[PDB]
DNA sequence: CGTGCTGATTCCCTCCATTCGCTCTGCATAACTATCACTTTCTGGAACTCCATGGTCTCCTAGGTCGCCAGGCCTTTGCTTTGCAGCTTAGAACAGACTCTCTATGCTCCCTCCACCCTCTGTTTCTCCAGGTCCCACATGGGGAGG
DNA sequence: CCTCCCCATGTGGGACCTGGAGAAACAGAGGGTGGAGGGAGCATAGAGAGTCTGTTCTAAGCTGCAAAGCAAAGGCCTGGCGACCTAGGAGACCATGGAGTTCCAGAAAGTGATAGTTATGCAGAGCGAATGGAGGGAATCAGCACG
């Protein structure tokens, strides 16, 4: 109940700015693997969009998008 | 093998949408799949002999909405035309 | 004077309008019925004449196949009366309930 | 403005449709049943025949609209077109 | 063409049983729910249950549970409650409702209500009374204990007349209701607003969730212009 | 342009895409005017919605977590609408409804 | 009877006056072009007959 | 350049260019292979010969020398097969087959 | 300057003076006879259109046409119809 | 000893048989009779499993509608008994 | 082969368990037998016609729920 | 598959009457009409009738009506044959036949036959009987006095067994009946032609018209092999 | 002869242990999205013709009402007969496992057949008027009754 | 015996159905082209048929009896038969206005082709759902006792 509403609207946000730089999927991906050495594929960049995977998993790989969705934003 | 396709991933996502909590089953999924491969086989014929019966070529979402009013029950079928009606809206307002 | 004893008459109907192929309700008052019904659903609307016809010979079928339902299932029960439970148990079964 | 023609469908009309469909004793409290019937009926047909004509931008129900109608709730009609 | 008629007022010693007739028109009865809502001066409205004339299948509210009793009678179109030991905190006014069995459906179509005289989540509204101009923008808030998937209505009820239902859905609005009112959110909370006034607009604003079993009504807004 | 679909610019969780590639090479008319695929995904997600939003009401109602094809038919045949939409339908492994004539009961 | 007679003058003379023999012989005998038509054609028919 | 019809190629009556037409803009498959009008046409003129000869014959049986949809009633529902064919079609102007339950009768 | 509407009427007249050379027909009748041959015609046309499609093919041959009579129609009448299709189709194949 | 009187265990049994989902005949002779009824159309023909439990929820569901039919005109007769007339009368106006 | 035997007696009653009936007559057996006889002789038929269409020698669950669709009764849970 | 079931042989003193059973099986026995015909040295095989069990519906010849009556019994499955007031030139096998309603068809399956003893259009065969070798080809020509429109059929009867069909419509075959025999002819004019003969083919051969009211067989050929 | 308090059978609810179906996780891939050209297809607009309301007149036949009464429905009651409840024995189904072998699906070659297009033709559809035939009322003849 | 009225009948003429003589206009059919859908081989995984064994589990058969269906009888009550009145339906004849069809323009838009990119189907681990077993507690039901 609590949980999901925060996952779900996280979604929307990080796609809207990920449309506008012109990046795709695959870039995200590629950025997250070159930041943190923990690489991505481009698979599970859209189903953290459309929330295929568990809750759970939402919980673990969360901050990474949070720190490139800032970091994004810096450059 | 040969990747046959079904309406899974998308029952799925509009159960957890509807009930977050409440799984389902591989038999129930199977129910659910042919009751929109029903579904869609009833609306689009209904359709194809509305464009057929006015000399019509084409489907657009009158013939749809005209075919929902015919196949669904009454408050079934005014439910089901303001979604479609909402969601052509909003697929028209945003490209 | 003279008299026919009950379903003397009844069977010689069924006799006449078996046979006899027309349409066995009046037709303006079938046609006022139908305007009527169609003004709860479109104002101001305006039927062909063909299309009351087809919906007269539509309705007269319909009545009449219920009617030989009704009468199986008042023969069912033992009884030459047909009844409105007669009518609900042919619906029923038909799925027109 | 048309207003109680339901009772337009009299007791003899409803005494013949019986006599054609093989009925030789009719009850009093048939005829009040048999006219909701064929009403629920007749809305039933008429409001499927009204969603064709609407359908179609026009003002006239047509015969066509009917077949349609009935071919619809699978009551296919011979005879009046298609 | 959908009307819900009731009975007269009803003068009742306590301790007695008293019906409650809700003879129906317009509409195929047998495919929508009757729901009962009691409203008292001091409670606002409350919901009580509902009847199924399908299949006659009831649902009662837990205060209401054996105190209410629901039955249908499918020939004559007609719902009937009983109220069974009849407490002094009786005297109220029964609207009976019909409501599809639909869940984005809500009580649509209202009866005009019997007075009988004796002889969960929880809706806040947060103004409880405003003043507003002939031309002034009202908005009023519903927000609600717990979440709802949109499940929301917004109601007008006219002193000494039943209630009249505005929004649906927390958005759609209802069948010839004009477009100036306008509901708004979702989750937790709502918004209803009322564009542009008339001398119509003087009434009481009610706010109903119905995405739960039971069914929770707001405290309501008294609007009064000039 | 990142690609984005056509159910997230509707609004909708069934495939747009899908709709119009089945309402193509389904052989129902000469073209798809792009509008009824939306209202159609739109329709059927409601249909969807609504079923499995009845069907996890009677399994929460069962104190069953799951939804089986049981919970599925005690949703569909209780609703009205729903039974006359699905009238000639037969759903596997659901059973039929609880009911018992009343003059074979005792007394 | 003198009508009649001028009528039956043109038995196996013109078996098919037609309208341009018609319209000249209303007018002499003061009577409708139709009836004279009329007249004739039954006349043919007898004559078939 | 030339004379010979589709339907006087295949000995038929009914008309193979046009049951093609119908076929190919009747939105039943994207092809339509040249024996399948033929083999609809004839089908069509099989149907359409055995219920006219059961009709004239009908018609025969009344002296009468024309068909009406009585006669076509008559041949429709006195047939198994038939019947069958059209169990759920409503014939205008046919009425109902003459029969009389035997309780009914008198004795 | 209407445009013109196309029946049977005139090849149901053929059959008609093939079958019962001295008998006529109203115009109701062949109303009726319309009617049904455009019955027939969808029930077997959309029948044959559905197993082209289950089997993934995309033309409509004989073939399906063949197995569209046999399930549509009853026993015999299956039969000789069958008979009467595939001596038409030979017989068009030979000139 | 004890003993139930009759249309006890009757109402038990449908109130059981109406509470479950599990199909009510036997695989194994429901195949042979499948198996047995398709010999007359192909000489030799092959199932899947798959095929045979649709036959089986199709067969069961079609029997199970028809016996509620059979149930409504025997109670219609003033019965609780049903006879093969009230299978014959429910498939007459079912149009079977 | 016989085996419409093996639709026994308790089996046929069950069904009507299920369907809500209280009492049943010795005769029902037969006549239900040969109900369920003519019903999967009338879908097996059609089924069969659907396998020989495909060129295949097996039935699959998809002829069917083809042919149960064909004649109105609409199978759910099986593709 | 198709079996039509009879009784034995029936000796009747004259004056009273006899049953005859056609109890069928292995389809369905209400969609094909059950035909009798009867057989006698003296004048061959002559329809007498028949009874369609789906309404029951009856038809006799002009010289068998009142002599011969017909009924049928759907639940066990049976036509029953009444000959009442049996007289000398009575004594004759009786056969029933299987033949749908569809007039193309014709009397496909044949019942045993009951041998009862007892204490228009003209058929024209040229060929009463002939002689062939086991090779050669055999013509047999069927000219009919009225037109039929291909309705003749073609039937192949071994002594004291029940005719075995061969041609129906004219041109078809049977089923189960090789290509060696071949229907041919149209309107008036009929043939059979057995393309080279087996020991099997010694037998008579009878052509059935059923284009009018009153069926009407054949004289029948004879043919004896080497 | 009317409940009544033991006793028995069944049904519902609780607490462990899988375990097997579900959710979730990763990868290839094809299909869905963007963008550009281009060919339909609908959406106003104006003309039109045509057809379905809508009313009037007559008459005359079917509908509404009333009397009346006979037979058909309803209820009662006894009698039989026929399913149901229960117990015991056995035989048939269900489950797990291994063979095979024959089938269904996939890949390639390629080829034949079917779609596209132009042309010309025979076929199909829609009325329109002369002719033949049927019914119908009017003038004429002859018979019957009255003075 | 003379005269007036009424019935049977011949016949001229108006209306209805048909057939011919056109009448023309959509479209079927032939022939060339090419490309792609699907036959025809050719291989092969896999799954369905077959057999086998083992263990319960349910069905078949028989007995006792209660209660359901059935048939005879009487009451009554209601639906059919018949007659008198009368009013509304049916058929025809208009007037009309507003509705549905048609042609022209073209702006919108749906299709096709190509690139790519992404989200979806498929294969496989972790796990929490639930299913059965043991146990307890309550709902319900149906046969002797006291009054």
């Amino acid at each position: 109940k609590a949980l999901q509403k925060e996952l779900e609207q996280f979604a929307k946000l990080l796609k809207q700015k990920r449309i506008t730089l012109g990046y795709t999927q695959a870039d995200v991906g590629l950025t997250l693997g070159v930041l943190f050495g923990k690489v991505f594929s481009q698979t599970t960049i859209c189903r953290f969009e459309a929330l295929q995977l568990s809750f759970k998993n939402m919980c673990k790989l969360r901050p990474l998008l949070q720190k490139w969705v800032e970091e994004a934003d810096n450059n | 093998r040969s990747r046959k396709e079904s309406y899974s991933i998308y029952v799925y996502k509009v159960l957890k949408q509807v009930h977050p909590d409440t799984g389902i089953s591989s038999k129930a999924m199977g129910i659910m799949n042919s009751f929109v491969n029903d579904i869609f086989e009833r609306i689009a014929g209904e359709a194809s002999r509305l464009a057929h019966y006015n000399k019509r070529s084409t489907i657009t979402s009158r013939e749809i909405q005209t075919a929902v009013r015919l196949l669904l029950p009454g408050e079934l079928a005014k439910h089901a035309v303001s979604e479609g009606t909402k969601a052509v809206t909003k697929y028209t307002s945003s490209k | 004077p003279h008299r026919y004893r009950p379903g003397t008459v009844a069977l010689r109907e069924i006799r006449r309008y078996q046979k006899s192929t027309e349409l066995l309700i009046r037709k303006l008052p079938f046609q006022r019925l139908v305007r009527e019904i169609a003004q709860d659903f479109k104002t101001d609307l305006r039927f062909q004449s063909s299309a009351v016809m087809a919906l007269q010979e539509a309705c007269e079928a319909y009545l009449v196949g219920l009617f030989e339902d009704t009468n199986l299932c008042a023969i069912h029960a033992k009884r030459v009366t047909i009844m409105p439970k007669d009518i609900q148990l042919a619906r029923r079964i038909r799925g027109e309930r | 403005v048309l207003r109680d023609n339901i009772q337009g469908i009299t007791k003899p009309a409803i005494r013949r449709l019986a006599r054609r469909g093989g009925v030789k004793r009719i009850s009093g409290l048939i005829y009040e049943e048999t006219r909701g019937v064929l009403k629920v009926f007749l809305e039933n047909v008429i409001r499927d025949a009204v969603t064709y004509t609407e359908h179609a931008k026009r003002k006239t129900v047509t015969a066509m609209d009917v077949v349609y109608a009935l071919k619809r709730q699978g009551r296919t009609l011979y005879g009046f077109g298609g | 063409e959908v009307q819900l008629q009731q009975s007269g007022p009803e003068l009742v010693e306590p301790g007695t049983s008293v019906k409650m007739p809700c003879k129906a028109s317009g509409y195929t009865f047998t495919s929508y729910t009757i729901q009962w809502v009691k409203q008292t001066p001091r409670q606002g409205l409350e919901w009580i249950g509902y009847i199924y004339p399908y299949n006659a299948g009831t649902k009662y509210n837990e205060k209401f549970k054996g105190k209410a009793t629901l039955t249908s009678d499918k020939s004559s179109s007609t719902v009937y409650m009983e109220l069974s030991s009849l407490t002094s905190e009786d005297s109220a006014v029964y609207y009976c409702a019909r409501k599809s069995s639909r869940l984005r459906s809500t009580l649509d179509y209202w009866g005009q209500g019997t007075s009988v005289t004796v002889s969960d989540i929880k809706m806040t509204q947060s103004p409880s009374s405003m003043h507003a101009s002939l031309g002034e923008r009202v908005t009023i808030t519903c927000k609600a204990s717990q979440d709802i998937r949109s499940y929301l209505s917004w109601y007008q009820q006219k002193p000494w007349k039943s209630p009249k239902t505005l929004i649906y859905y927390a958005t759609s609005l209802a069948d010839g209701v004009p477009s100036r009112f306008s509901g708004s959110g979702s989750g937790q909370d709502f918004s209803l607003t009322i564009n542009n006034l008339e001398s119509d607009d003087t009434a009481t604003y009610y706010c109903l969730q119905h995405g739960e079993s039971p069914y929770t009504f707001g405290s309501g807004t008294k609007l009064e212009i000039k | 342009a990142k690609a984005k679909s056509r159910s997230s610019r509707a609004g909708l969780q069934f495939p747009v895409g899908r709709v119009h590639r089945l309402l193509r090479k389904g052989n129902y008319a000469e073209r798809v005017g792009a509008g009824a695929p939306v209202y159609m995904a739109a329709v059927l997600e409601y249909l969807t919605a609504e079923i499995l939003e009845l069907a996890g009401n009677a399994a929460r109602d069962n104190k069953k977590t799951r939804i089986i094809p049981r919970h599925l038919q005690l949703a569909i045949r209780n609703d009205e609408e729903l039974n006359k939409l699905l009238g000639k339908v037969t759903i596997a492994q659901g059973g039929v409804l609880p009911n018992i004539q009343a003059v074979l009961l005792p007394k | 009877n003198r009508v009649r007679g001028n009528l039956e003058n043109l038995f196996l003379q013109c078996p098919k006056p037609t309208l341009q023999q018609i319209s000249h012989i209303a007018q002499q005998l003061g009577l409708e072009k139709d009836v004279v038509r009329v007249w004739f054609c039954n006349r043919r028919q007898k004559g078939k007959r």
